[PDB]
């Protein structure tokens, strides 16, 4: 019991953090791939203005 | 000749000077405004609220 009490208690922390983390890098992802669109636009605002 | 020749220059002069001087009022409304980048500097917000 008291050993499978740690155990308990390491894998709920451990899985706790790998989600927070997973979640965090997804809010990263949009952001950077928001980024990449808006730039998108402005390339393509660019691209009309020289021609 | 030279009369006729010379009262239609100064016609002429007059608008020129009206459409060309005149000009000279504002040319700067060409300059664009500032446009500025974000350099991903500007992600310093959560999911929290979204109508305001």
């Amino acid at each position: 019991l008291k050993d499978a009490q740690e155990k308990l208690e390491l894998a709920e922390k451990k899985a706790t953090d790998a989600e927070a983390d997973v979640a965090s890098l997804n809010r990263r992802i949009q952001l950077v791939e928001e980024e990449l669109d808006r730039a998108q636009e402005r390339l393509a605002t660019a691209l009309q203005k020289l021609e | 000749l030279g009369t006729r020749a010379k009262e239609s220059l100064d016609l002429r002069a007059h608008l020129k000077q009206v459409k060309k001087e005149d000009i000279e009022k504002e040319n700067r409304e060409v300059g664009d405004w500032r446009k500025n980048i974000d350099a991903l500097s500007g992600m310093e917000g959560r999911k929290k609220k979204f109508e305001g």
